[PDB]
């Protein structure tokens, strides 16, 4: 199976990944206002599968600890979203056995939308109020099964985003974690044994987002 | 296979936004016959490797945009509505307006009776966003019309800084390039927010860190850059020179400079004449009545042959290095810490980290873009940067240099093509009224009696002659020299520049304005004044992608169209991916790009617009006569077009140049019609043409070198990432400028592990050597008159050594380094009703005035509204909560914005008083989007810096109040 390694210690919050996700899928933009933050859209939605969250933590000395979190579906190895969806209709949520991606099909309008989201410990699924289908990051499985990197991975300039087979990415995550710890001693990996999107947080993952880790 | 791209033709392009120069791939439906269906990064491009920041990543939304202009739009005087009009009518009427204006305004001779042959009733703005071929032909069309008020983006952000680099090194360009950043051992980012404003650069910045580099960000604010640097040092606005002066003293006191480099490759050994002095913040030769210096008091002591005297022992008390040590001993840590606001701890940490790159096995680079360098001593700020690098041996080496980050995709090229009032293409000056002949013009070039000084500018008569024959191939150069307009010699040079055009605008001295690829209604400071001043125009021609605040100023906020009688023509141009051409990025890479989809609707590339427009002007003069029709009728435009269309390929070949007859230059026979292989083979007798001598080598008989996409590299090239076979950079593919300073006088690199060039087997291996010659036989700075890197730069108006003069007029009253508070060679009101320091900067997601990016829904999604970033201290003082609507006001105007309260802004401690700074983006305008806000330039003053002729947009007094 495939896997993301997301090294947040290199992220410049450029939000190229947020736009590249919408460009590839030709997704519409949300109606957004500025409410005191550069973060926008403020949350994932049916037409926003990835948004970069901004969190400012104070630190003594000059500056702050600015924590950037490009949120996306973790593509769990054992996705609980599939277990809750299989209660109503099997086939609405599908696991690609070659890439490991968890995919929502058009039969998710047949299932209880809010139950599937509540089953996800990362609060990832979003439902359209009209078509009642579920939408989320789909790993760009179309590109992956055609030898292309996901749009958000290819567009990232910093090296935050990495993609490949799960074995080589864990070895990269383990090697990078030991190097990042020299500058950020509280560097941790987000549930590396359960998900295929392995974030490297520079500090407490909860400081990045409430549902950064399960 | 991917259905989205299955039947689409793939082409490559270059990003149309910042000067990083990222490569794209465009997929066009129906095998190139339809619209674009996908735009993303080029994985094979060596700079970005397929990555794109959000602006580049959304170019598909920019091109395939139903808000784009579709056809010319005409606005009759006192009308309140656009009227759609054909291209033929639009260009016929403008050609009538141009001729009617030119005929009634053409002065063949000035008041002194000297030939000028110009018209001063038409001004032109823009543009760094056009192709290099389009920029070059545009400038020549304007000058063939007689214009002298020709300005564009480069004047505002770069021109205050490039004299510092030309004085220091002999050229104004960025010394290294983007990939080279990964070789640095310590990266000092100061006056730049590179992670937001040059985002792909942080690919290489972070790769430097992976190899052990220390990343230092010096900035009054904590930005997205600051989060990814090892050291964030805050500095209060305007304290850059005290900061850098302290580093100079630190380097000199602790003997951390590279002595062998300094002794041989800088002017440290030159003997300054006894007339030089510095006391009480004033250099010698100061005219207190006129607030100007007699620079001849700073001249070097010359030997019996006219060459400046040198003491290679560096012990003479009038040696540059010793006078340098004396000048900067005042900049002790305690004084610098007090004025910068930077802790003494942090200063020592940063000084030690960066000064450690003075060792030959270590390289330090300084990155700046615009920052706050627009004021009078901005040039001295960059001079100090260059001096620090010369002391540490960082100029010409991999991972070193002064990386002055350029702004727009082609602001380098647009400057190279002479879209500034003072320069022809190739940085040959626009002659003044006293340069009555071509011989007198060439006599102004300085000569040098030093056999080791290359002094490459002595070849200028070849470049002026070939440029004139590119324009007029059958007139002899001395005759065609009389065709082009000249400025007044007795007039201040800044009178022809960006700001004075806006002031002459407000005085009704301009009949017509070309707003070509610029948005002056938002980009120019004091928007209220400039928007009302545009109503004083007879006619306005705006060429852009969308209807905008400049096209539609007559129906702007507070405007009554029935009272404004300006006649506005809007001509919609096509986007970058809809046309072929080249753009020159920050590292001078001239990169060719191809058309993806056809031009949308009836939009036209700029080249076709100006060519067809100039042809209408030409034909109307051929059947009506008029004032001085000579330069219009003889202009060589046949080499500009192909198949009834502007030809980017043929223009690029003419700019490179070709032999007009058989000639033997430089021990080689060349036959007529052949392309010129390099500017070394240009002549002055008329046998050679060349639109831009810097382009001689870009398009030879071997093909279009700018279109090279070859990643072939030798081991030494690949180790520092020269990529010599990817595209082409001027001059003659020298990727790292001044690379002769990277080796010793036997040709061995100071840093073999990061060698740029090396003398191996009687040849220079690696980069193209910047200046031919055996090792140890030539001085390394070939464009300098004397050949050395200038620690002492007597060509600067403020003095040969940078000196702190307070840029902040209002809150500061004391200079700890001298008696002189403000620049002695440069009246802000400082009204107490506006006690806060307003400033403007950028965010990653928006571009310039936002004319482009406020039309892309994904970028508006991320940054929908104008904001105002303030400290927690300011918010508590004014009772403003995060997310509240605030009113920011100044003497110039007022606007509303949503407050962003953040610890990323901290109060400045100035003379025992907390001084607060508020930040605003200038990315917004009243047209689009809804609730987006207007431009921050409603608050900025139109009072410009007497030196630079540029207004203040980084430190202007404001008030902010809760609404
Ligand atoms: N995303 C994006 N990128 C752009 C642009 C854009 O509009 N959007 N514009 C392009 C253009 S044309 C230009 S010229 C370049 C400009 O590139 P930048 O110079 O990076 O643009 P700025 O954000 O205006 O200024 C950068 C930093 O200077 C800091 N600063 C302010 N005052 C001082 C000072 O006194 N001393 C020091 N050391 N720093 C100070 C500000 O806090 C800011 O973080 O960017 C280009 N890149
Ligand atoms: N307050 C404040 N003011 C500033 C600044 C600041 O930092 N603060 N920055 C200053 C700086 S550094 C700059 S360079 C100026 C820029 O001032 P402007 O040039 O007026 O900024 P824009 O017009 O928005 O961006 C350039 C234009 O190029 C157009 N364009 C794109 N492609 C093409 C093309 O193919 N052909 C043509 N003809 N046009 C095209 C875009 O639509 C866009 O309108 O703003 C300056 N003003
Ligand atoms: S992997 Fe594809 S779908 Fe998921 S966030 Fe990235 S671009 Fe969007
Ligand atoms: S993150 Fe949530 S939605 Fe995504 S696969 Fe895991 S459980 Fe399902
Ligand atoms: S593209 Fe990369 S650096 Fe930019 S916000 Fe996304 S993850 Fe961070
Ligand atoms: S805006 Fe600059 S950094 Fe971003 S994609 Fe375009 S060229 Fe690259
Ligand atoms: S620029
Ligand atoms: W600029």
């Amino acid at each position: 199976g495939k896997m993301f390694f997301v090294d947040l210690s290199r992220c410049t919050a450029c939000r190229g990944c947020q736009i590249a996700c919408k460009q590839w899928k030709n997704l519409p933009a949300e109606e957004t206002r500025n409410t005191g933050s550069h973060q926008n859209p403020p949350d994932l939605s049916y037409v926003t599968l990835k948004t970069v969250r901004f969190t400012e933590k104070s630190r003594k000395g000059p500056g702050i600890d600015w924590l950037f979190f490009p949120e996306q579906c973790r593509h769990c190895v054992e996705p609980p979203c599939k277990g809750q969806a299989d209660v109503d209709l099997e086939g609405a949520v599908v696991k690609d056995e070659t890439t490991g991606a968890v995919l929502f099909t058009e039969l998710t309008a047949k299932v209880d939308g809010e139950s599937v989201r509540s089953a996800c410990p990362y609060d990832i699924p979003r439902i359209d109020p009209v078509t009642k289908r579920l939408s989320k990051c789909d790993m760009c499985n179309d590109r992956v099964q055609n030898g292309l990197l996901p749009a958000c991975v290819k567009t990232c300039p910093t090296g935050t985003m990495n993609f490949g087979d799960e074995q080589e990415m864990l070895a990269l995550a383990e090697k990078r974690l030991a190097e990042v710890k020299k500058t950020y001693p509280g560097a941790v990996l987000g549930d590396p044994n359960d998900v295929r999107v392995v974030y490297l947080f520079t500090r407490d993952p909860k400081d990045f987002y409430e549902h950064a880790v399960a | 296979e991917l259905q989205k791209l299955q039947w689409a033709k793939q082409t490559t392009s270059i990003c149309c936004y910042c000067a990083v120069g990222c490569g794209l791939i465009v997929h066009t439906a129906k095998d190139g016959q339809g619209r674009a269906v996908n735009v993303e990064g080029d994985p094979d491009h060596p700079i970005n490797e397929g990555s794109l920041c959000p602006k580049g990543a959304s170019i598909f939304q920019l091109g395939e945009n139903d808000q784009r202009g579709t056809q010319p739009l005409y606005r009759a005087p006192f009308s309140d509505t656009w009227k759609p009009v054909t291209w033929d009518f639009a260009l016929t009427e403008i050609a009538k307006r141009i001729k009617k204006t030119r005929d009634a305004s053409f002065t063949e001779k000035n008041a002194a009776g000297d030939l000028v042959n110009r018209t001063e009733a038409i001004a032109s703005f823009g543009s760094a966003a056009m192709d290099n071929e389009e920029c070059w032909a545009y400038g020549n069309i304007l000058r063939s019309l007689g214009l002298v008020y020709i300005e564009h983006q480069a004047r505002i952000x770069h021109s205050p800084t490039v004299p510092a680099l030309a004085e220091s090194f002999g050229r104004g360009a960025m010394t290294n390039h983007w990939n080279d950043l990964a070789n640095s051992d310590c990266i000092l980012i100061m006056g730049s927010n590179a992670a937001e404003n040059h985002p792909i650069a942080f690919k290489w910045v972070l790769r430097a860190k992976d190899k052990g580099a220390t990343l230092i960000h010096v900035d009054p604010r904590f930005t997205r850059t600051s989060a990814r640097c090892d050291v964030y040092a805050p500095i209060r606005s305007g304290a850059d020179i005290p900061f850098l002066g302290g580093l100079i003293k630190y380097i000199l006191d602790n003997k951390l400079y590279f002595t062998d480099y300094v002794r041989e490759y800088t002017n440290a050994s030159l003997i300054v004449g006894e007339k030089f002095s510095f006391k009480d913040g004033l250099f010698s030769g100061y005219d207190a009545a006129n607030k100007k210096y007699d620079k001849s008091m700073w001249a070097f002591e010359l030997d019996a042959n006219g060459v400046p005297k040198r003491d290679p022992a560096l012990k003479h008390p009038r040696c540059v290095i010793n006078l340098l040590k004396k000048h900067y001993e005042r900049y002790n840590l305690d004084k610098v810490a007090a004025i910068t606001g930077t802790s003494k701890e942090q200063l020592q940490q940063v000084y030690k980290a960066y000064a450690a790159t003075g060792k030959p096995d270590k390289a330090g680079t300084i990155m700046y873009a615009m920052g706050w360098t627009q004021h009078s001593v901005g040039v001295q700020n960059i001079r100090a940067m260059a001096m620090i690098q010369l002391l540490l041996g960082n100029i010409g080496v991999a991972g070193g240099g002064v990386n002055a980050l350029r702004g727009e995709s082609n602001v380098q090229g647009s400057t190279d093509q002479g879209l500034l009032a003072h320069i022809w293409p190739g940085y040959n000056p626009v002659p003044n009224s006293k340069a009555a002949t071509l011989e007198l013009y060439n006599a102004a070039t300085p000569q040098s009696k030093d056999p080791m000084s290359v002094n490459w500018w002595q070849n200028r008569p070849k470049y002026v002659a070939s440029y004139l024959k590119a324009l007029y191939p059958d007139e002899e150069p001395a005759a065609a020299y009389d065709y082009l307009p000249r400025i007044d010699a007795g007039r201040k040079l800044t009178d022809y520049f960006w700001l004075n055009i806006f002031e002459k605008m407000d005085k009704g001295e301009f009949k017509g304005l070309f707003a070509w690829g610029m948005n002056p209604a938002c980009g120019g400071a004091n928007a209220n004044k400039n928007r009302k001043a545009m109503g004083k125009l007879e006619w306005l021609v705006n060429v852009n992608l969308f209807e905008n605040e400049t096209s539609s100023f007559w129906k702007g906020p507070g405007m009554n169209p029935a009272e404004i009688g300006t006649e506005v023509f809007f001509l919609p141009c096509c986007v970058s991916i809809e046309k072929e051409g080249s753009v020159a990025n920050s590292g001078r890479w001239m990169q060719w790009r191809y058309r993806g989809p056809k031009p949308y609707a009836e939009t036209k590339p700029d080249g076709d617009i100006m060519l067809d427009m100039f042809k209408k002007v030409r034909e109307l003069y051929a059947k009506e006569g008029g004032a001085y029709p000579a330069p219009i009728a003889k202009l060589n435009i046949a080499d500009w077009e192909e198949h009834n269309e502007f030809s980017p390929t043929k223009v690029a070949k003419l700019m490179n140049g070709y032999f007009l007859k058989d000639t033997e230059v430089g021990g080689k026979q060349f036959k007529k019609g052949q392309q010129v292989p390099s500017f070394a083979f240009l002549t002055a007798d008329g046998s050679t043409c060349s639109g831009n001598w810097l382009h001689a080598g870009s398009f030879t008989d071997a093909g279009n070198l700018m279109a090279r996409r070859d990643k072939t590299q030798t081991p030494e090239q690949a180790r520092i990432g020269l990529f010599p076979n990817w595209s082409f950079c001027w001059p003659v593919n020298r990727r790292i400028l001044y690379n002769r300073a990277s080796v010793d006088k036997t040709g061995k690199p100071w840093n073999p592990a990061k060698a740029v060039i090396e003398w191996k087997d009687g040849k220079w291996v690696g980069d193209v050597v910047d200046g031919g010659g055996d090792p140890g036989t030539k001085h390394p700075f070939i464009m300098q008159t004397h050949g050395f890197g200038a620690l002492y730069g007597p060509g600067r108006e403020e003095g040969p050594f940078p000196e702190h003069y307070e840029p902040l007029e209002c809150p500061v009253s004391k200079n700890p380094f001298s008696k002189q508070l403000h620049n002695p060679v440069a009246k802000a009101v400082c009204d107490p009703r506006y006690p806060f320091i307003g400033t403007t900067y950028r965010v990653t997601e928006h571009w310039q005035t936002g004319l482009m990016t406020r039309r892309c829904a994904w970028l508006v999604e991320a940054e929908p509204q104008i904001f105002c970033e303030i400290s927690k201290e300011l918010a508590k003082l004014r009772g403003i909560g995060n997310g509240d609507t605030v009113k920011v006001s100044s003497l110039r105007g007022a606007l509303e914005a949503v407050a962003i309260v953040t610890e990323r802004i901290r109060p400045f401690k100035i003379e025992g008083v907390d001084v607060h700074m508020v930040g605003l983006p200038w990315h917004y305008g009243w047209m689009v989007p809804k609730n987006g806000g207007d431009t921050a330039n409603l608050l900025t003053p139109s009072a410009g810096d007497p030196n630079t002729g540029i207004p203040e947009t980084k430190a202007f007094m404001v008030d902010v109040r809760k609404v």
